[PDB]
């Protein structure tokens, strides 16, 4: 992962209602994510959970 | 110790000095030591009334040993300290001249520095002591304008003395003398630095 | 103070008056000039605030802030820079890292 | 034995049990204020302590004042019973809204007129009071404040003794130091002239003043018959007669005044019996009574000196001169006779915040009552009302200025909770009302045998203020008078007593104190017949096991709070221990904290009492939790909510956050931590991380305290911190007009202001680079103006027809990061602002810093260092199983500094991390006899704790290192000694010899590199001195000391010095020309005349001194 | 330029001070407290020392940059950089020797 985009959030030093940990903690957790790329261009994923 | 030595104030130890060479005739006063030395050639005895709380130092003998006690009736060389301590530079200067006091100061500073173990060359101290003792106090002005008892450097004093003598005017009687760093630096030739 | 007193002298001498007032006024002028060239040299120094002696003209030269001393304490120069130092064993003797 | 409900479980190398839990670490700070204001809890505590008279602070101070009256006796005023009210607004809003946490106080004043006989009583408002929050801090104008205690010498009598160098005879000097009044010095001299020095006067014989009171000569003879020297003095004095004596005393005190009997008679009582003019604190009176054993059976009420005290003092002095050991006075029990010591804690009292605030309000009350009495005397006597009398300005102004400018009001450093706690517990010794640095003697900075148990001897600032700033002991508690105490259990007949009592310095000296570490049988029987003991002063000697009276409580009774959490403190050196303790107060809160693997058991307790961690009040069940707030349901049906501040700038620039560590649907018991603040992990302090260390010199990159770090730390955010800056701009009115923040700004490209919003401020969440504009504003131009006409003219016509300059605020030199939030205060919205201001706006910039080169690191044993180089993860040495190390330490610095404790800490950390299992099938090994039965079986990443002065011994470590659990690969890495075989990352071949490895706790200091680095080539120049500005923020050049001039002269370098002094500091045309020449290819022109010389000329020419140049 | 063979301090004289200065202060008034400008011949009047701004006449008659060495007759001031204000002096006249 290179860069994220959180809807309704303007930067990383803040929180979002409904979650138990702020943006920094989720960024740290996402750092552990492992993915393999087959295409040589920036691709985009989605993560929608309510 | 170094500050006091360079400042050339009254030594705290203030050891007795051998003003003249002669046959020491010392009578040990348990309260105040009384020291007299019979001159060899002739003259009177210089008398010292020193404090007896100390322990007499070595007498100058053929052996020249530190363990020896100050034996009465012996003989000592001019300028030698009779007891442990420090000799006032003015006394040794007046009774020996500038060379002896210069070498004594150099040796004393070198010794105190080597006590701590550090080592430095002598010339760095010679360059300082040369400036420190470069003044000639004058007792009388006579045929000179300057006020008697005013410090004058040796070069200018000699120049004025020779100039006045060459024209027949009587010479001015002056003697060398040293001072501390503060007094040696407060009197200079450039006015701007002095104001600084 | 000095200018004000001089103008009072001028006006008074113009108006005309006996010797006592003129002499007193001249004395006051001399006092002010002495104070300006130096405060506290002689007599009670002038004090306006908190009974604090004022810094006269001559005070610009003597003292720690005297202009003579301050020229020797150094100046702030350009083309400078400070940072921490870390030992580097990969450098020759006549070399340094920036 | 975990007192708190849900603290993490960490078995400890416990061998001895402490019979009492550590008292509230902040009770000392809060008790003073509680006593001062007066609350039911304080009254109950005082009644429990046994004090007969429960008296508050405000009531005492404003009751000792009343009843005021006029000299004519026809009018009087009284007012008592001070009471307080509720709060204005919560603490959060007060801190955020810039208000001040306070509360109003009302005093019921009664207005009585003597000649008439009327009473006018009603409540009166007396301003606000800066109440103290539950964390022992003062919130003033939104900025945290904390007042530090002070050390003062208790007012009393001190018997000094100086030996004459010539006479070689004892000269006993007694000097009395009351709170306010005259000083009496009775000294026996070689001449035997036993005299007095009242207000630094000549030594007048004591007998003269003794007779001045009318003391019969026969009573002098009989009461001093035992004294011989004083009898000789009596026979030697010439002047005799009550009238003659008093007149002579008056002349000595006040010469040149009408000598009359009435004058001296009134002056005596005025200077020694008028309470207002001559007063002593109740502590002083009690201490003097105890010293002389006089007036012991009654509670002190009158606080004035008495004649019997003086006669007893002189009797004591003469008896001491005679050489007696103990002296007795009728009505007084036997007491010893000896000289007093200044550096004894039986004399140096402690004035908490209560005393300081009481004195300040006393001064305010005196100022108010002076004007009140003058007004009542002068104002009409018929329709006068107390409301019109009392003036509230002086007291409020006094308290405000005390909180503002008093040196005892310091910003509470908030790098981490430990620093705040230490600051709250600090014991200052300097400041107003105390000795200065130069006058204070050097001896006071040394330890005293009476410091054991009261003030820690280790913790101390490194700077010149060494010995003047201590810290309370763990178990120290201030007595109601101000003398520090220390718990003790009294041995009655050689059997330890579980019940404990508190003893002060004087009582401690008068008894026998045992040693806590001395073995004691489970039944309370002393196994050893001979037990070491501490005696009167600096004396220790074995004594039979029966006469011993007192025993300490715990081995940790003399260490400070900061020093109490340094493992293996019994192995380091004093200087190293002090250095480590001071370093522990400089950590920086990280992003992901981890609790230490090895640390004392005083970590969680020091965190709960720190106040930076919330805790449930009542045992309830959590319904739901959120990242921003929590809601716990009480068992009584009352819902409560706690709000947790997230990413709020700390008082020192660091960040502070709170992350709840509770789950939804758990019945949380009362007293259980609910959220972890900065430097915390599961409700316990964590100031650093755990790194795998190696001890070996590596290619000189760790030379002379340097340090090497693996890139794994950098790329994993192991030591990444967050720092939040703060900037603010304001638009204040001016005579030429009022400035207004506006998006538009003259002559600026659209791109530059592309970030500002419509209102004229940068949008939140926009990256900012150094030199960028942060907020725009316009400054009007100056022209001719008229106050009465221009206002109306501007109102009717000529609106917005004047020039405006640009003075927008921009980011300083060397700052960057995101914009997290913007706070704007407007006078339109009825927001309190400083006078003469309309719009003050502050912007917070938060930057995430990753540990880099030039950063400080240091363990808990005081071993500083810098990051010499950060090698790639592929280059660091790695264990035989492929585990690369994270940091390498030099070895030559360990034995010279003599801090061997860190080696043991590393070994124990490795042992705990790897987990151990001591063999027990054949039985407990002899070396494992004293190990706790539950400490023989550990798990990977286990937690262990070694209390100071009582921890695992060398044999324990030797045994543990031989039973570590094997790696998952089946092999054990380290040997019994603790060393291991490595593999070089560069050469690829193993080192010829093994090396030591293990986990050691590493903190992060606040001396970062980004703050230090700075450059300056060309920039703004000062206008008054024509020199470049100074400081990194102002983008100014560096200073050039005179020693540099001396060095340049030494080398004989001339042109370089010329440039440094002329062409780069002062000469304007020189700077312009040289800059242009460098821009082009032309040679640098020779410098000119420095501005300093020309200024000196044009200034010296002002003193009529024609200073020519003589160019010829 | 930078050649200073010697430096001698001489005792000045009334005519010397007359020569040095470019004006004769007459009123003690400082900068105006309302318009923040010097008062006529006050302790800061531009007619004595120099223009408050650079290349700026008091009356604005010759405010353009291209005027050096030109004294404005309307206001009787000179046009040079603000620095010249730093290197010109004033002498007060005394009605009574001191
Ligand atoms: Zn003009």
């Amino acid at each position: 992962v290179t860069s994220i985009r959180i809807d309704g959030v303007l930067h990383e030093f803040t929180t979002v209602p409904g979650v138990k940990e702020d943006v920094t903690e989720i960024i740290l957790n996402l750092k552990s994510l492992v993915v393999s790329s087959e295409e040589d261009e920036p691709v985009t994923m989605y993560l929608r959970k309510q | 110790r170094v500050q006091e030595l360079f400042e050339a104030r009254v030594p705290r130890g203030k050891a007795p000095i051998a003003d003249v060479t002669g046959r020491v005739r010392l009578e040990d006063g348990e309260r105040f030591y009384k020291i007299t030395i019979v001159p060899d050639d002739g003259g009177e005895e210089v008398v010292y009334d020193k404090i007896s709380k100390r322990q007499r130092l070595r007498v100058f003998k053929h052996e020249d040993g530190s363990e020896r006690v100050l034996s009465d009736g012996d003989h000592v060389e001019v300028g030698q300290q009779l007891m442990e301590g420090s000799a006032d530079p003015h006394e040794v200067l007046r009774v020996q001249g500038p060379r002896e006091v210069q070498i004594h100061l150099v040796r004393e500073v070198q010794e105190v520095y080597r006590a701590q173990g550090v080592s430095i060359h002598d010339k760095h101290i010679e360059v300082i002591v040369r400036q420190m003792l470069r003044r000639v106090t004058i007792i009388d002005s006579g045929s000179t304008e300057f006020l008697p008892g005013s410090l004058i450097d040796r070069a200018e004093f000699e120049a004025e003395n020779r100039r006045v003598v060459a024209e027949g005017g009587e010479p001015a009687a002056g003697r060398p003398v040293l001072m501390g760093i503060t007094k040696a630096s407060l009197a200079t030739d450039s006015w701007l630095s002095a104001a600084s | 103070r000095v200018i004000n007193r001089n103008n009072r002298l001028k006006r008074l001498i113009d108006l005309g008056a006996p010797e006592i007032i003129v002499n007193n006024e001249k004395r006051m002028l001399q006092e002010s000039v002495d104070a300006l060239f130096d405060n506290g040299r002689r007599g009670r120094p002038v004090t306006g605030p908190g009974n604090r002696p004022l810094k006269s003209l001559s005070d610009l030269l003597k003292g720690k802030q005297g202009r003579f001393r301050q020229n020797l304490l150094g100046k702030r120069v350009d083309y400078s820079g400070r940072s921490v130092i870390v030992v580097g064993p990969q450098l020759k003797l006549h070399q340094c890292g920036l | 034995n975990n007192s708190v409900p849900g603290a993490p479980n960490r078995v400890s190398f416990a061998k001895l049990r402490e019979p009492l839990e550590v008292p509230g670490l902040l009770d000392v700070q809060t008790d003073s204020f509680e006593w001062l204001i007066g609350s039911p809890r304080w009254r109950e505590s005082a009644a429990e302590r046994g004090d007969v008279n429960p008296v508050g602070g405000l009531e005492e101070v404003l009751y000792e004042l009343s009843p005021i009256e006029d000299f004519s006796g026809s009018m009087s005023l009284s007012f008592s019973d001070p009471r307080f009210d509720d709060v204005k607004a919560p603490v959060d809003e007060c801190k955020d809204k810039d208000m001040t946490y306070a509360a109003p106080l009302f005093v019921t004043a009664e207005f009585i007129n003597n000649n008439t006989g009327e009473i006018k009583s009603q409540t009166v408002f007396m301003g606000d009071f800066p109440m103290m929050t539950e964390k022992g801090t003062f919130i003033i104008n939104g900025t945290e404040r904390v007042v530090v205690s002070q050390l003062v010498r208790s007012p009393g009598v001190y018997f000094d003794e100086t030996i004459d160098k010539s006479t070689d005879k004892t000269l006993h000097s007694v000097k009395v130091i009351p709170s306010r009044g005259a000083w009496l010095e009775f000294d026996v001299d070689k001449r035997d002239t036993v005299g007095v020095r009242i207000d630094r006067k000549r030594r007048q014989p004591v007998t003269v003043l003794l007779k001045a009171l009318g003391w019969t000569s026969e009573q002098i003879v009989e009461r001093f018959g035992f004294s011989e020297i004083m009898r000789s003095t009596l026979e030697k004095d010439n002047t005799v007669g009550t009238d003659e004596a008093l007149l002579d005393i008056y002349r000595k005190l006040r010469p040149g005044e009408p000598p009359t009997k009435e004058s001296a008679q009134t002056l005596l009582e005025n200077l020694f019996f008028k309470e207002k003019r001559y007063d002593l604190a109740r502590v002083g009176r009690y201490k003097v009574n105890k010293k002389l054993g006089l007036h012991v059976g009654e509670p002190i009420t009158s606080s004035t000196l008495t004649e019997e005290d003086v006669v007893a003092t002189i009797e004591y002095l003469v008896r001491l001169h005679e050489g007696q050991t103990t002296m007795t006075v009728p009505g007084g029990v036997e007491v010893p006779v000896e000289t007093d010591d200044i550096d004894h804690f039986g004399n140096r009292r402690l004035r908490t915040v209560g005393e300081l605030i009481q004195n300040q309000i006393r001064v305010g009350m005196s100022r108010m009552e002076r004007v009140v009495r003058e007004r009542m005397t002068t104002q009409d006597v018929e329709a006068i009302t107390p409301q019109t009398l009392i003036n509230i300005r002086p007291v409020v102004a006094a308290i405000k200025e005390f909180f503002g400018t008093s040196q005892l009001s310091q910003f509470m450093d908030q790098n981490n909770p430990l620093s705040g706690l230490t600051h709250k517990r600090r014991l200052s010794a300097l400041g107003p009302g105390g000795l200065s640095r130069e006058r204070a003697g050097l001896e006071v900075r040394d330890v005293h045998p009476s410091h054991y148990g009261r003030m820690c001897p280790i913790e101390t600032p490194e700077g010149p203020n060494i010995g003047l700033i201590g810290s309370l002991s763990v178990y120290a508690r201030v007595n109601p008078f101000g003398f520090i105490e220390t718990p003790y259990r009294k041995v009655v007949d050689g059997v330890v007593s579980d019940e404990i009592v508190y003893l002060t310095a004087d009582e401690e000296d008068r008894h026998v104190v045992a040693q806590a570490n001395s073995p004691i049988d489970a039944d309370g029987r002393f196994v050893e017949p001979r037990v070491l003991v501490r005696r009167k002063a600096g004396e220790v000697e074995y004594v039979p096991s029966s006469e011993v009276d007192y025993m300490d409580v715990s081995p940790r009774q003399m260490v400070s709070v900061a020093t109490a959490m340094i493992p293996f403190l019994e192995h380091d050196d004093a200087n190293r221990a002090l250095m480590g303790a001071n370093m522990q107060r400089q950590a920086v809160p990280l992003v992901r904290s981890e609790a230490p693997l090895v640390g004392t058991g005083m970590e969680l307790r020091a965190a709960i009492d720190a106040g930076d961690v919330v805790v449930a009040e009542e045992s309830g069940v959590i319904e739901e939790v959120s990242a921003d707030y929590i809601t716990v349901m009480h068992d009584n049906g009352t819902r409560r909510t706690y709000r947790m501040r997230k990413f709020a700038r700390s008082n020192h620039g660091t960040c502070a956050n709170q992350c709840p560590i509770v789950d939804a649907g758990d019945r949380v018991e009362a007293g259980q931590v609910i959220a972890d603040g900065p430097c915390t992990d599961d409700g316990e302090m964590a100031l650093g991380k755990n790194l795998l260390v190696a001890i070996m010199p590596w290619e000189g990159h760790n030379y002379e305290d340097a340090i090497i770090l693996s890139n794994r730390l950098v790329e994993e955010d192991v030591l990444t911190s967050i720092h939040i800056e703060e900037h603010e701009i304001d638009a204040r009115d001016t005579k030429l007009g009022a400035e207004e923040i506006t998006r538009d700004i003259p002559n600026i490209s659209d791109e530059v202001l592309a970030d500002l919003d419509e209102r004229g401020i940068v949008r939140i969440g926009a990256e900012v680079r150094d030199g960028d504009i942060l907020v725009g504003k316009v400054t009007p131009k100056g022209e001719t103006e008229l106050t009465p006409e221009e206002r109306l003219l501007r109102a009717i016509f000529g609106e917005k027809a004047r020039e405006v300059r640009d003075t927008s605020l921009k980011v300083p030199h060397g700052e960057s990061g995101k914009v997290i939030g913007i706070r704007v205060f407007s006078r339109e919205d009825e927001d309190e602002l400083p006078a003469g201001v309309n719009e003050l706006v502050r912007v917070y910039v938060a930057q995430k810093r990753k540990i880099s080169d030039g950063d400080k690191l240091a363990g808990r044993h005081g071993n500083k260092g810098v990051i010499g180089k950060i090698l790639p993860v592929e280059d660091m040495p790695f264990l035989a199983d492929g585990t690369p190390v994270d940091i390498i330490l030099n070895t030559h610095g360990v034995p010279r500094r003599m801090n061997i404790g860190q080696i043991l800490e590393t070994h124990l950390g490795w042992c705990a991390h790897s987990g151990w299992k001591v063999d027990a099938a054949k039985g407990v090994p002899d070396w494992a006899a004293r190990l706790p039965d539950e400490l023989l079986e550990a798990q990977p990443n286990a937690i262990v704790s070694t209390p100071v002065f009582d921890g695992a011994q060398e044999a324990e470590l030797q045994g543990l290192l031989s039973c570590t659990l094997p790696n998952r690969d089946g092999d054990v890495l380290v040997d019994a000694d603790g060393k291991a075989m490595l593999f070089d990352g560069r050469s690829g071949e193993p080192f010829p010899y093994p090396v030591t490895v293990g986990y050691m706790y590493i903190m992060k200091l606040h001396h970062l590199v980004d703050d230090k680095i700075h450059a300056r080539s060309t920039g703004p120049y000062s206008m008054i001195t024509q020199q470049p500005l100074g400081g990194k923020a102002q983008f100014g050049g560096q200073r050039f000391g005179e020693m540099e001039c001396w060095a340049m002269q030494a080398y004989g370098a001339a042109y370089t010095l010329q440039e440094l002094l002329t062409i780069k500091s002062d000469d304007t045309v020189g700077r312009v020309k040289v800059y242009e020449a460098i821009v082009k290819g032309e040679n640098i022109p020779e410098p000119g005349i420095p501005e300093s010389f020309k200024v000196l000329l044009k200034e010296l020419q002002s003193l009529c001194l024609n200073v020519e140049v003589l160019s010829s | 330029v930078n050649f200073f063979d010697e430096l001698r301090i001489g005792l000045a004289t009334a005519e010397d001070i007359r020569q040095w200065s470019y004006g004769e202060v007459k009123k003690p008034e400082t900068i105006n407290y309302r318009t923040l400008k010097p008062e006529k011949d006050g302790l800061f009047c531009e007619k004595i020392f120099g223009p408050t701004r650079d290349w700026e006449c008091y009356c604005g008659k010759y405010k353009r940059v291209r005027f050096k060495g030109i004294i404005c007759e309307r206001c009787g001031v000179e046009v040079t950089r603000a620095k010249v204000r730093r290197e010109r002096m004033g002498h007060i006249e005394l009605a009574a020797p001191v």
